[PDB]
């Protein structure tokens, strides 16, 4: 059941390659385009592909969101 | 070399540690300010490689770091 | 009161700008010395850019030379303050916040005049800041 969920967290890596900038190589930018984001200039540019931008995870385990389409 | 202003062909790893105990014996005032990151492996080989956390963080952020990475 | 003086305090040093030249960054086993050649290569470039400024901003022509930047404070590491002043006006300084102006205004060609890229030429307290990515 949980192992072919990792399977299709590789494919949506696979998916996600054929460009030359990469997409977990650099930050985005605000709202007001002067910085990057505030939790991709802590942690790592490869952190914010991970949790927020595949996962969009959450704060704990007894929250829990909707459906997360583009993982379907 | 910033807050002493030095050239950058002199301090190296070479001798990191013999040119620092001559700033505090140079500008004791002026040394109390600046900060110095304590780091040496075995605390950069030792760190959280927990689960889905070594195919999506430390390979994807060392394949950046190849040429021809969207091959990789 | 307070009895004594600071010997750090100038008339000038709150309208100076510190710039930091990191050349073995840039460039590396190939980077030229900097002699006072290069000095006065910077005090042109300087007097290069108050005068693209004025004149495409405010519309006045003002003659700008060389001798018009103050340079004080020179260092191994390569690092000096300067401040600009008005053609033979000596008493008349031209503001920190519009010396900023006249430099983000001409970044770019006074980096390609001496090989630097934003990282290796510094002026401190004036930062970089466009550059929104996309395509897809
Ligand atoms: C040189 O610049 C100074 C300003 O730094 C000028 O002094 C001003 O003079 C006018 C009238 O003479 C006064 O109303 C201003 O208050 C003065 N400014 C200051 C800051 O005191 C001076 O006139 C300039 N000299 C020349 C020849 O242009
Ligand atoms: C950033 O820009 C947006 C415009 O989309 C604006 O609503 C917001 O107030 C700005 N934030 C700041 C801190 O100025
Ligand atoms: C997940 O992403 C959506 C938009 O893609 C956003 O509205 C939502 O707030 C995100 N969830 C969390 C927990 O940040
Ligand atoms: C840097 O300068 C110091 C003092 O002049 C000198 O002792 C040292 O050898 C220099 N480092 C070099 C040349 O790598
Ligand atoms: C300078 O700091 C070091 C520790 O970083 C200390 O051992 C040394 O005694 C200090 N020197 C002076 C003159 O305070």
């Amino acid at each position: 059941l949980y192992y072919n969920t990792i399977i299709s967290w590789i494919m949506w890596y696979l998916f996600n390659s054929f460009q030359e900038p990469l997409p977990w190589s650099d930050c985005p930018l605000n709202e007001n385009q002067t910085g990057y984001v505030d939790e991709c200039a802590r942690s790592s540019p490869v952190d914010y592909f991970w949790y927020r931008e595949t996962l969009n995870i959450s704060t704990s385990i007894s929250d829990s969101g909707s459906i997360q389409w583009w993982m379907l | 070399i910033n807050g002493f202003d030095l050239p950058e062909g002199n301090v190296t790893q070479e001798n990191f540690v013999d040119m620092q105990q001559r700033c505090n014996a140079s500008d004791p005032a002026a040394y109390a300010q600046l900060v110095f990151q304590t780091c040496d492996i075995n605390a950069f080989l030792s760190e959280a490689v927990e689960g889905t956390g070594l195919a999506f963080i430390v390979f994807t952020e060392a394949i950046t770091k190849m040429p021809l990475s969207p091959l990789w | 009161s307070f009895v004594g003086w600071s010997t750090d305090w100038s008339p000038y040093a709150d309208q100076s700008i510190k710039v930091r030249i990191s050349l073995k960054s840039a460039l590396g086993d190939k980077a030229y010395e900097w002699n006072d050649n290069e000095m006065y290569l910077f005090r042109s470039s300087v007097a290069y850019a108050m005068r693209q400024y004025f004149l495409k901003v405010k519309n006045q022509m003002i003659l700008f030379g060389e001798e018009d930047v103050r340079v004080a404070n020179l260092k191994p590491r390569i690092s000096f303050n300067f401040f600009v002043t008005a053609p033979k006006n000596v008493s008349d300084i031209i503001p920190r916040t519009e010396v900023e102006k006249a430099i983000r205004m001409s970044r770019s060609r006074i980096n390609d005049a001496f090989r630097l890229n934003d990282n290796s030429l510094e002026f401190l307290g004036i930062q970089p800041t466009l550059g929104p990515p996309n395509q897809p």
